[PDB]
């Protein structure tokens, strides 16, 4: 048992709490704004930079919806004839939808 | 579900939607005047078991005005169970959870005046109440299309309806609609099911009939010595000697064949 | 890369950032480059 | 189904956000350089990323270690990438649920 | 209207956070950061728990 | 150039916005922070084994 | 040489190559005749456009293909002349029938290709009328005058300085963009006012003349002048 070394003290940190640490935090690393939606970041960006932030996303979105009216006015009445040999379809819109 | 004094009683039972948590209610007014169910708001951390899919306890968390029983006086919390006695499906709320302060129901002694609204009634048995006739018809909140006086045949008159059921010989008779019932163990056995595919899924249950080519000089050779046996592929075909031919659905453990 | 010991490895056993010293030396890679250990852990010899 | 469970169907996603960019001490005479015909795309790769036994970890926007994207956009800006484009970075999954 | 397992009806005095809703204190970009990340882990801690007590075996429940 | 740079760089409001791949590195270590899917002690594919 | 055999570049636009003897085979062996069904001419109810856009001196000279033996599917490459900018080009009926092909100029001719009409933006007869006048004049003038004014088309216009003929796009002449495409080079307007030879003495001259001014010249001017209430977000320096 006793024989051939001495028991290491690291072992003792097994037993007590008191010896975990973590030095830093998390993102004390330069990373802290990673999580775009963490409370953290709202606090440190405030609103009207989040709404700068994600205004590129807002006109994602109302671009496919300015399109879809655009096609929908365009081939609302199914038959008609729209162009030199195109005429509407109904499916296009259908489609895109 | 019970009546007295003109109005609907029934017994249910909220439940968290692990259904790990649940609260029995014993007579609870089915009252079509609340667009949405009404609980106390005591009940929200009594129903909230935080399951796996849902690390907070409901999907659901919000606040709204809810002045509609009696500025975020209220919260919205879904989605809670909830089974009625008479009915076979669960139906699933996002009720107002009212503190004492916005509404107090405590409103007889033991009694806690918990009542049932469309939300829940649209999804039961319950709903086929709400239509002219039923028991929920008076309680409906008055509008252009539902009048509240007529007589129900006077109404349904008015929809159309002219005599009795099936009563013009015009009209087949209600019950002749279904006659024979096909029961496979109760008459003439099972089927024999082959395939020609894959799987028993992929193929079909059909064999090849005579018009095959490989078929043709063997189903011959049969015709003509139709007592000794014949080499072929002619046997796959659903065309054979004997009398019973292979197609589909034969019963093959009925007694007669 | 999923049917191979990963090369992190030999960082494990000889100390991390050890081979850029191995790959600056003067005879290398023909044919021989300086030996590199990579044995899943729960094999080594020295340890376990 | 639908009343019962209702996080089955995802509503919710890690939003497109443009990211600030790096100053040019050039100035004007090197403007026209990041701005050109194409989208750009970069993803991350090394030792903690790429690796799909791990893939939603690297695309959960909780995680700080979370793998990098972005996007140079032709007139020269820079966003996130969309989880679509996220996605394309990892060997092609198929979900079929046979159940229902 | 009577009510089983609720017991005692309306509860005791108990508002909920969001309605109730007391002023927001506001913490140095370290109070906010250290609760967001306490917090976390607790729900991580709570996910943990939850597994465990499902692949629990037979036996051990017994 | 550093200068006139600065300033119109911090005019502008469409910085101020983090930068991931400017502003740090997310894992330093040679090895990875967790197990991803290499063979076992015998041999099995990360497909074939759960840690 | 060697390098023949190799194949040579397909990009987006373009489908079936047809390079390789089994690519070549089974086409080869449809031969067509052209019925009272088949031929174009009887068609012009529909495809009339289609009818007036073909060149019928060049193809008949160069394809010895006369007029009535054009199938409204036909495949063979001849040349048309477009009716709408005026440019040639050779390609096949079936490929103009079977979904819209046509010069390649034309098919720029809106501001985006992603959204055909979807623009608000107004014509060049209106927003820039002095560019009408600038075109090279084939008589078509009046078609190029009626394209959007953010439009991405590939015209020809006669340079100012030295009479001579170049081709550059008509929102690079006019400058203007529209909301959600990509920003255009900040000088676009003034460096494409002339030829690509012509261009470089007159945008030279301010900047002979700011070194006139500060005997000293850096590109940083313009920013600068743009210098003479923002939301900025809290540090962790502290
Ligand atoms: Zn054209
Ligand atoms: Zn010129």
């Amino acid at each position: 048992l006793y024989k051939g070394i001495p028991r290491p003290a690291i072992t003792n940190l097994h037993y007590e709490p008191a010896w975990r640490y973590t030095l830093y935090q998390a993102g004390a690393h330069g990373a802290q704004l990673s999580n775009p939606r963490s409370p953290f970041t709202a606090k440190v960006l405030g609103d009207e930079l989040m709404q700068v932030r994600d205004i590129k996303s807002v006109e994602h979105c109302k671009a496919w919806f300015d399109r879809l009216q655009y096609l929908i006015n365009l081939h609302y009445e199914a038959v008609g004839d729209i162009g030199e040999f195109k005429s509407r379809h109904t499916r296009h819109v259908h489609e895109f939808f | 579900f019970r009546m007295s004094g003109g109005d609907m009683f029934v017994e249910y039972k909220v439940l968290s939607r692990d259904h790990r948590r649940s609260i029995r209610v014993e007579d609870a007014i089915v009252d079509p005047t609340f667009k949405r169910t009404v609980l106390p708001l005591g009940w929200l951390e009594l129903l909230r078991s935080p399951s796996l899919r849902l690390p907070t306890g409901y999907f659901v968390e919000e606040t709204v005005h809810v002045s509609l029983p009696n500025e975020a006086n209220a919260i919205i919390a879904g989605p809670v169970v909830l089974y009625i006695t008479g009915q076979s499906v669960p139906v699933v709320l996002n009720p107002y959870f009212v503190p004492e302060g916005t509404w107090d129901m405590r409103t007889r002694d033991g009694e806690l005046d918990l009542r049932l609204g469309m939300d829940a009634i649209e999804q039961c048995t319950l709903f086929s109440e709400l239509r002219p006739g039923g028991l929920l018809y008076g309680k409906l909140p008055e509008n252009p299309n539902v009048r509240r006086n007529e007589s129900l045949r006077a109404t349904l008159g008015r929809y159309g309806m002219k005599c009795d059921l099936a009563e013009s010989p015009l009209v087949p008779r209600p019950w002749t609609r279904m006659r024979y019932m096909f029961i496979d163990e109760l008459q003439r056995g099972p089927k024999l099911t082959e395939f020609v595919g894959h799987n028993p899924r992929n193929g079909t249950p059909w064999r090849f009939s005579q018009n095959t080519k490989y078929f043709r000089i063997g189903i011959w050779r049969d015709t003509i010595r139709r007592n000794d046996m014949n080499e072929g592929l002619h046997a796959h075909s659903s065309w054979q000697k004997s009398p019973q031919q292979s197609v589909p659905e034969v019963r093959f453990l009925a007694p007669y064949p | 890369d999923e049917m191979r010991q990963p090369y992190y490895i030999h960082e494990k056993r000889y100390g991390i950032f050890s081979n850029e010293r191995n790959i600056a030396k003067a005879r290398r890679g023909l044919p021989f480059i300086t030996p590199l250990y990579t044995k899943h852990m729960n094999l080594w010899d020295t340890d376990t | 189904y639908r009343r019962m469970f209702p996080e089955m169907i995802g509503r919710t996603g890690e939003p497109v956000q443009q990211y600030g960019q790096m100053p040019i001490w050039a100035g004007p005479h090197r403007q026209h350089a990041n701005k050109s015909e194409h989208n750009w795309m970069f993803a991350e790769i090394g030792v903690n990323v790429g690796h799909e036994a791990l893939k939603k970890l690297e695309l959960d926007p909780t995680n700080e270690k979370r793998r990098r994207f972005v996007i140079r956009q032709p007139d020269g800006t820079l966003r996130s990438a969309k989880m679509s484009e996220m996605r394309a970075w990892y060997w092609k999954e198929e979900w079929a649920d046979f159940r229902f | 209207a009577k009510v089983y397992g609720a017991v005692p009806p309306l509860g005791a005095a108990q508002g909920h956070r969001l309605l109730h809703g007391k002023r927001e204190r506001e913490g140095s970009l370290f109070a906010v950061a250290n609760d967001v990340k306490r917090d976390e882990r607790l729900l991580r801690q709570q996910l943990n728990a939850l597994l465990e007590e499902e692949r629990m075996p037979m036996q051990a429940r017994l | 150039f550093r200068d006139v740079e600065e300033r119109r760089h911090s005019r502008d409001v469409v910085n101020e916005l983090p930068n991931p791949w400017y502003d740090y590195v997310a894992h330093a270590l040679p090895f990875p922070d967790r197990d991803a899917g290499y063979p076992d002690e015998y041999g099995d594919l990360g497909q074939w084994r759960a840690p | 040489s060697r390098w023949s055999s190799v194949w040579p570049n397909m990009r987006y636009g373009s489908m079936f190559l047809s390079y390789s003897v089994g690519r070549k085979l089974p086409m080869k062996g449809v031969n067509w005749v052209t019925r009272d069904s088949n031929r174009l001419l009887n068609f012009s109810n529909r495809y009339s456009a289609v009818i007036s856009d073909i060149d019928v001196k060049r193809t008949e000279e160069e394809l010895n293909v006369a007029l009535s033996d054009i199938r409204w599917n036909d495949h063979r490459r001849i040349y048309w002349k477009c009716s709408f900018c005026g440019s040639s080009y050779r390609k096949n009926v079936s490929v103009r029938t079977k979904y819209h092909a046509g010069c390649n100029f034309c098919k720029k001719k809106y501001p985006s290709e992603v959204r055909g009409e979807q623009h608000g933006s107004p014509p060049v007869s209106q927003a820039a009328p002095e560019l009408t006048e600038q075109l090279v004049d084939n008589g078509k003038r009046d078609n190029l005058a009626t394209l959007a004014v953010t439009s991405k088309f590939y015209a020809e216009w006669t340079c100012r300085g030295c009479g001579g003929s170049y081709r550059s796009t008509i929102r690079s002449r006019t400058g203007q963009v529209e909301a959600g495409q990509c920003t255009l080079h900040p000088d676009i307007v003034a460096w494409s006012a002339y030829c690509p030879s012509c261009s470089w003495r007159p945008n030279m001259v301010p900047i002979a003349e700011e070194v006139s001014r500060s005997g000293q010249f850096l590109g940083l001017e313009r920013s600068m002048e743009e210098l003479g209430p923002i939301p900025r977000r809290k540090r962790l320096a502290c």
